[PDB]
């Protein structure tokens, strides 16, 4: 079972020979590459290089493995940083293979499945409390370039630290320092006691760029059948699309509605479909996904959004405009729906959280009349307070998650309104302020909440959040 | 016969059989491979021919992943294209493309009717006059836009405003009072739609008939392109052999048309349209003709339709909407109201009755309630703008009673009983146009607004108002 | 042609360079190893602004650069050429040409030997190498005009199917090891005011810097013609 290569270029080789070959079969040559053989004609053999093809020549000798696309899992991959073939990068020796299995297999089926109620916390406090995930949900997010949508990950990542969960991280076609700086940063934190990050960057070849979130979700599935809660974050599908078209184009297959061709909704449906809650039969595992696509001039009307909006469970929306004015993070209300949300939210939440939606959307289409037109009514004052008050507990600085009962019961001192007499400014102060006054006054609420799952006793609330108040010192 | 694989090409596969007297196109063929050794890999797959070529070889398409398949190896042919397995022993249980069942509670015998996928639509002569109309049972759909029987109807409406309240109470009434069994068919997301089925519709017991066939997403477009071609088979057994007064439904036809999204990729040849193939309107009719009524049994594959793509000038939802014979509307803004089912006033076609046959009473009420709520529209648009309160007596009476009108549409679903408590109400069509007639002639324009709220008849209304202790 | 530097060698450190000029100092500071982009119209002053900012970096910073042109107008690269030649800078820099009249494939290959330049003076005198380049434009265009002398199927505006490997491999090629930056100033035209053309976007995701110029201000009484409020930087 040998053969030769007989032509070479851009990536697509060919070869001549390898009787038994079998599709998709890993095929190796005497430099040391790794191929994948696609196309099997009569007498020559298609191979798709996954390496550095500027070493080969034609009347290379190719040597087929026996191995259907086996990428290597195993615990040994808890806090390293691999290839797509599963090659280590960051030096620190060869990881252990525990087993190989393949990247092809099917996706959980109907009727092996089960409706999502566990939730899944990000630490933000917008999304937390406007627009919850839950756990085997796959949940997109979209927004202009430079909005925080890799903050937004890494906050969710550093705040999965308390939860059980296997967190993989893959960058496809993502700048190198840029994946250094968040390997470093989750080193910090001790992210990387759980988290794996897989990584295909630019320079790497199309192949390996579009192989890349096929080898991650098959690395997650295998903690997902041992039991384990798995999240997976792709950095940019978009990088997976595009190498995809280039593939397709170097092998001559014609483009479909744009350069595109038809297959691309079946590459990521068939890639996101494989992210599902498993029922008790199948051991009851989860996999939580949550992809990012790009977005220009932040119009959302395209052929990848749409296409790829189509298979999720819902999106979360970022403005680029209030982001860069002063509100971070920034989430609009009217783009952003989660479908499987309200199962899996914690009935303390679903309690606290139910006004805060209807004030902030009407509130700020009042403040949009408002700027347009001075003189108002007094009720529409008295909102305009609320809702400016409303927008300042939103706010939330820089790698900072903050833990669910603290939102709670800060969404409940805003809402009841105890904390509209603080001004602007002095709310975020207030709000620093009343998580040192609740670790130091009201802990037995927090117990209550951690263990109950529920809002604890009201008027203990009440008379904490009044002391707190009585503390306080305004300006 | 016996055939070797000489080719493979990923997903056109194009395995190009070397075979002594070959099969006819649409063919089965199916191959068995065992682990001789540790390199290869046992497989078990079915391939349909699609294209002959030069010499012996003929083109193929396989409904499953074609990853070890190895040149050499042995292809048995079957004889008739894939046989689903269709009778009394398959009803009640999910079937996957191919004829197995996905949930593992058990297995179809060997000795089953087998019968196979791809047949001509029926005859012309068979064929017979098409004037009648469904009953559903719900008021707004007798009122304002009834279903031809036989014809395929659509619903624009989103998900999460009804969508699976309103098709489980259309296949529970129709298999209710009349004869008819469903069938349905889904391509796209998850099927958590299954256990509330399998909660209202096995309680009743149909779905022990409803034969579902899934493939979606995840699946090979060759899969994805013949599910639906398989529940249609479904039916084509029923109208068959059967011959009952089944006049049975089956819930999915534009989905097909989506799965022909990827049948652009499947084809592999000259681009057309927008990248569509070009036998999109051959493709869809063939599927499309296969639903007709007949005198060969009173069987009528009348089938409600959802059309995810909801963009109108795009050829491949202009080439299915060009088939539709009725259309309906679901909209959440008239979901706010508890207004349910959420249908508006939108209407196509349905006049082969009335006023064609005579119709007479039945056509111009109709035409008053959207006359009379086109009034209300632009009333309410006037209201907002300067206030009621200034317009004249007899303009304000039209939306006195347009408010009872506009309430009365709401209807007491028969499934809702196990979420609401109340017991369901039917109504013949008949008595919808009797009793609604009378709410345009203003009998009860004294009766209080609240009482004109999910009943059945308007005995009901009144007998709520008295309730009420007027 | 050489393989790419690995994951390993690579260093995090941000440091920040100082230009002298009002606008780039106080709203959009550069980045020593980082990408700089210069974005604006025709006659707007991108190549005047690069220009006296070499010259400025060279007198003051004093450190090495490197110059290269991807199908500079012959005028233009005579003019520069006396120009640095007359502010005694030229003995500082180096320069490397690929003139308009060349077949394509050379106005492709002129910055990467640029590029080799400055990775021969990054790795053996180990300092603080300066890159700058023309125009990006006109090298995917020769990527463009190349693919399509050699067969291959155009794919998005006309443009060749592989193009964001050969510009992530341009920009890769540039990055700061703990030992030497090789910190790029890049200038790149937009076709007709539309932030949408395929190698804007491309050059668009790799930046760290951008700083557009608009005609208006240029034809005000305005020098440097920089917008403010549309120029960012991640290290502000
Ligand atoms: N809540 C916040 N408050 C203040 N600054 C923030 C906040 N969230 C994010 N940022 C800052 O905004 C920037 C976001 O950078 P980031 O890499 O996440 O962008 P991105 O939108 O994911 O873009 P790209 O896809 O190009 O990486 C960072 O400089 C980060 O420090
Ligand atoms: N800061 C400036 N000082 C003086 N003249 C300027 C300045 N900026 C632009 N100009 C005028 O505009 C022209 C700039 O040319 P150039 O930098 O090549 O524009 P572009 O980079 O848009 O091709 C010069 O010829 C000069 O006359
Ligand atoms: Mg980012
Ligand atoms: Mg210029």
């Amino acid at each position: 079972d040998v053969g030769t290569v007989i032509q070479v270029g851009d990536g697509i080789a060919r070869a001549h020979g390898l009787d038994n070959v079998m599709s998709g079969e890993l095929v190796e040559f005497a430099n040391g590459v790794m191929g994948m053989a696609l196309n099997l004609e009569e007498n020559n053999v298609g191979i798709v290089i996954l390496g550095p093809y500027t070493g080969i020549k034609e009347g290379d000798e190719v040597r087929r493995t026996g191995r259907i696309m086996e990428v290597p899992v195993g615990e040994a991959l808890i806090g390293r940083v691999v290839n797509p073939l599963g090659q280590p990068v960051d030096g620190l020796g060869p990881v252990e293979t525990t087993e190989t299995r393949p990247i092809e297999s099917r996706a959980p089926g109907v009727m092996d499945r089960r409706s999502v109620h566990e939730p899944l916390q990000t630490g933000i406090k917008a999304i937390d409390a406007l627009v919850p995930i839950g756990r085997g949900q796959r949940e997109l997010i979209i927004g202009d370039r430079q909005t925080g949508k890799t903050s937004v990950a890494i906050d969710t990542i550093i705040n999965q630290k308390d939860q059980n969960m296997i967190s993989i991280y893959v960058a496809i076609g993502q700048k190198e320092s840029t994946v250094r700086t968040v390997v470093e940063t989750l080193r910090k934190h001790g992210a990387l006691d759980y988290t794996i990050v897989v990584t295909a960057s630019a320079s790497q070849p199309a192949p390996l760029l579009f192989l890349a979130p096929y080898a991650g979700v098959a690395m997650g599935e295998y903690f997902m059948y041992k039991g384990k809660h798995v999240l997976v974050v792709y950095d940019d599908l978009s990088k997976q699309a595009a190498a995809y078209r280039e593939l397709s184009l170097l092998l001559r297959r014609p483009p479909g509605r744009e350069a595109y061709p038809g297959d691309i909704f079946y590459l990521h449906s068939r890639l996101l479909e494989r992210a599902a809650k498993l029922s008790d039969a199948k051991g009851g595992g989860s996999l939580t996904a949550l992809p990012f696509v790009e977005t220009q001039a932040g119009d959302i009307s395209a052929y990848i959004p749409t296409n790829v909006i189509s298979i999720t469970d819902g999106q979360i929306f970022l403005q680029s405009d209030l982001f860069f004015s002063g509100v971070r993070p920034a989430i609009n209300a009217g783009l952003s729906v989660s479908r499987v949300g309200g199962a899996a939210q914690i009935k303390a939440m679903k309690k606290v959280a139910g006004t805060l939606r209807l004030d902030l959307a009407a509130y700020r289409e009042l403040e949009a009349f408002a700027q347009f037109g001075s003189d108002l009514d007094k009720a529409t004052q008295a909102k305009l307070a609320r809702g400016a008050r409303t927008v300042e507990v939103l706010k939330q600085d820089l790698h900072q998650p903050i833990p669910v009962e603290k939102q709670v019961l800060i969404i409940y001192a805003l809402t009841r309104g105890f904390l509209d007499d603080i001004p602007v400014e002095d709310v975020r102060r207030f709000e620093k302020e009343f998580y040192l006054f609740l670790d130091q006054n009201g802990q037995h609420l927090l117990e209550h909440i951690r263990t109950t799952k529920d809002l604890p006793n009201e008027d203990d609330l009440n008379k904490a959040i009044e002391a707190f108040k009585k503390t306080f010192v305004v300006s | 016969t016996r055939g070797r694989v000489i080719q493979v090409m990923g997903p056109v596969v194009d395995v190009k059989f070397e075979n002594g007297h070959l099969p006819a196109i649409y063919n089965a063929l199916k191959i068995q491979h065992k682990a001789r050794n540790e390199n290869e890999v046992d497989i078990d797959l079915t391939l349909e021919v699609a294209l002959h070529l030069g010499d012996d070889t003929v083109r193929t398409i396989a409904m499953a992943s074609t990853d070890g398949l190895i040149r050499g190896m042995e292809v048995i042919d079957t004889g008739a294209p894939i046989s689903v397995p269709v009778g009394e022993v398959t009803l009640g249980r999910v079937f996957n493309v191919l004829g197995e069942p996905i949930d593992l509670e058990g297995d179809i015998p060997a000795d089953a009717r087998r019968d196979p996928i791809h047949r001509p639509a029926p005859k012309f002569e068979e064929l017979a006059t098409e004037v009648e109309i469904l009953e559903t049972g719900i008021k707004v759909v007798d009122l304002l836009a009834p279903y031809i029987k036989g014809g395929k109807i659509g619903l624009f409406g989103g998900a999460g405003v009804g969508k699976t309240v309103l098709i489980q109470e259309l296949i529970h009434n129709i298999a209710q009072e009349h004869g008819g069994i469903s069938v349905f068919a889904g391509v796209g997301e998850r099927t958590r739609e299954g256990n509330d089925l399998y909660h209202e519709m096995k309680d009743s017991g149909v779905i022990s008939k409803t034969a579902m066939v899934f493939g979606q997403m995840n699946e090979p477009p060759g899969a994805r392109m013949r599910v639906a071609l398989t529940g249609l088979t479904m039916a084509e057994y029923f109208r068959d052999e059967q011959g009952q007064d089944v006049l049975l439904f089956i819930d999915n036809i534009f989905r097909f048309t989506q799965a022909g999204s990827e049948v652009s990729a499947l084809l592999g040849r000259m681009p057309s349209a927008v990248g569509y193939q070009p036998t999109l309107a051959t493709e869809m009719g063939q599927l499309q003709e296969r639903i007709t009524s007949t005198a060969k049994g009173s069987i009528t594959s009348i089938q409600a339709i959802y059309v995810p793509a909801d963009d109108y000038t795009d050829p491949a939802p202009a080439t299915t909407f060009s088939h539709l014979d009725a259309t309906t509307n679901l909209e959440r803004k008239l979901a706010e109201m508890g207004i349910y089912p959420a249908v508006d006033p939108l209407a196509s076609t349905s006049r082969a009755l009335a006023p064609e046959i005579v119709g007479e009473e039945h056509y111009q009420v109709a035409r008053k309630v959207q006359q009379t709520l086109q009034r209300y529209k632009e009333l309410q648009d006037i209201i907002a703008i300067l206030g009621m309160d200034e317009l004249s007596d007899e303009d304000k009476l039209v939306v006195h009673r347009a408010r009872r009108i506009q309430f009365f549409l709401s209807q007491n679903f028969h499934v809702a009983e196990q979420f609401t408590g109340q017991p369901g109400s039917y109504v013949p069509v008949k008595e919808t146009v009797r009793g609604f007639k009378e709410i345009l002639e203003g009998k009860y324009d004294h009766l209080p607004e609240d009482a004109f709220r999910l009943v059945g008849r308007i005995e009901e209304v009144v007998e709520k108002a008295k309730a009420m202790g007027v």
